[PDB]
RNA sequence: AGAUAAGAAUAAAAUCAAUUUAAAAAAAAAAAAAAAAAAAUUUUUUUUU
């Protein structure tokens, strides 16, 4: 399921590529995870909606 | 013509009819009759958008 | 003269303008006097053959003539952020704001702001309420 | 829901599936994890796709 | 519910649609499955046409 | 909604918008909270959650009531 | 927020809207609720909020 | 998490405002809510967050 | 009329302030408003709009 | 008069005129409710179907 899925990735501290629903990618390391938003740590912190995001893949295998 | 069809009620030019408003919606066909040359006579309904022109299948002044 | 084409209908509404402003800066810029029938053809009430002439080359420069298709090279005339104005012919502004010139890496408009200036354009926006869209190949 | 089970009987026969979300793109891979509002791909590169985005799906092979 | 038992409708004419999605992109062919949040309709197979993603369908005919 | 209600009571003919900026023309005949069912020459269904705008060619009388 | 658009809807204020899209609009709140706006135009108009990107009125309330 | 929105007000950071559609934003919160922002930069406006896709700092906090 | 009233502020033409600005109460007759040639306070206040009038009582 | 049957993915860059069309042109307040719904404190609600 996501949220364990998005706990463990966050336990593993892993790089993932993100993609939003404009066609937008990004790449980032977590900062913390909600029900609603997705915080990261690289660069400056960002919160990010899951209404936004399409698609997520990690660097390194979770 | 399916896509809106020029109907005279009298003289050589010939004016103009839409989808709609040939036969006030009572089918989705441009005409109920469906035939070039059918007898059923026509008359201008009000409705006249600048860029529009309307002659219902209307006998008898039904107006 | 009184000189005549049969012209394709379609085009009216735009050879005649809100307003009739078009009809009458044509008359005005041809000298010359024009009917263009709403059902029917154009005709021309000239003095004389070059004035019927001008009259012909501005008509035919706005009937027909779509600019749909390959790449041509349009003037860009007004040059701003919010667009520049890129006519390929006369009544025919393609309005290319910056995000139709460019996308990714982005720049201030001096790094190609000039008027008259032949650019490469094709369509991006198509509609039949005649607020068809052109843009710079930079678009790419 | 009957969509759970078509996803899951996708991820029994492990079938590689052609899956379009609603941007205009293409994504391939085998279909793995599955929640209400997310689908996880068993493929190498391990996605994880927001059901919202989602639009359409074709398999390799009829389910 | 107006879109369940028309969808069910449909289902049970299997009818051929035409389905829009959001993105603009038609679809063609017969429903013979749906559920709250998702369509399953035929042209080459069965397959997923999820609602959430549907802008508009038309039917070939009545329903 | 009772908007949309007192709309399919007086059978106005409207002009809706999708989000995509799609225009659609037709006269609503039935409506859902997640769709709208319109039959302008077809019998058409288009979900709420694609459309942007709507708007009415002829006037539309007030709920004359508090909202 | 919710006193906000009722003294926009009071005070009769002209609001510029924008959809996802490119499009602007200008209108005054007629009644509002948290899945949509109805809006004082040429006509009355109904806009769905899932739409809307953001509201700004030409005045403050 | 939940207290990002009210750090950033109490900071008062001028934070890029990210819609869908692509297009940036640029301003500080003046309130917000479970649906909606209102932003304090130029004129006071409503933006909702169903609306917005992400939100990014000048400075982190 | 009942409807509502036609009020001259100038020399250009000035058409009908509806019975529902006019009187801000659910009543809305003409009752309220029979008396001809009264002077009254009028702001059209509005821009981007066809011609109307906020008179209201 | 129809909208690409989907560009493997826009580190992120508001498009002109939304009532139309030929000389305009036709012209139109009744409004707080503070969440909609269900369980009976919660949840869904156009912040992941």
């Amino acid at each position: 399921l996501q949220d364990p899925f998005l706990n463990a990735l966050r336990r593993e501290r892993v790089p993932v590529s993100i993609y939003l629903v404009n066609g937008i990618k990004l790449q980032g390391q977590i900062e913390s995870f909600d029900q609603f938003v997705i915080l990261l740590k690289n660069t400056v912190s960002q919160m990010v909606y899951k209404h936004a995001i399409s698609t997520v893949v990690p660097s390194r295998p979770v | 013509v399916d896509f809106g069809a020029f109907v005279a009620i009298g003289g050589g030019k010939e004016g103009l009819v839409h989808i709609s408003q040939i036969a006030d919606k009572r089918v989705e066909k441009v005409t109920d009759y469906l035939q070039m040359g059918q007898e059923v006579p026509v008359k201008v309904l009000e409705v006249d958008r600048q860029g529009r022109i309307r002659l219902s299948i209307k006998e008898a002044t039904e107006q | 003269r009184i000189h005549t084409i049969k012209i394709n209908p379609d085009k009216i509404k735009d050879v005649i303008g809100k307003g009739g402003s078009v009809i009458r800066a044509l008359t005005e810029e041809t000298g010359t006097t024009i009917e263009i029938e709403d059902d029917g053809t154009v005709k021309i009430a000239a003095t004389d053959g070059e004035k019927a002439k001008h009259a012909i080359r501005r008509i035919e420069e706005i009937t027909a003539e779509i600019e749909v298709g390959r790449v041509y090279t349009g003037k860009v005339t007004r040059i701003v952020d919010f667009g520049a104005f890129v006519a390929i012919g006369g009544g025919k502004e393609g309005l290319v704001h910056i995000s139709q010139i460019a996308d990714k890496r982005v720049e201030k408009v001096t790094d190609y702001l000039q008027m008259g200036q032949e650019v490469p354009v094709k369509v991006l926006e198509v509609d039949r309420q005649g607020r068809i869209r052109l843009s710079i190949k930079e678009a790419t």
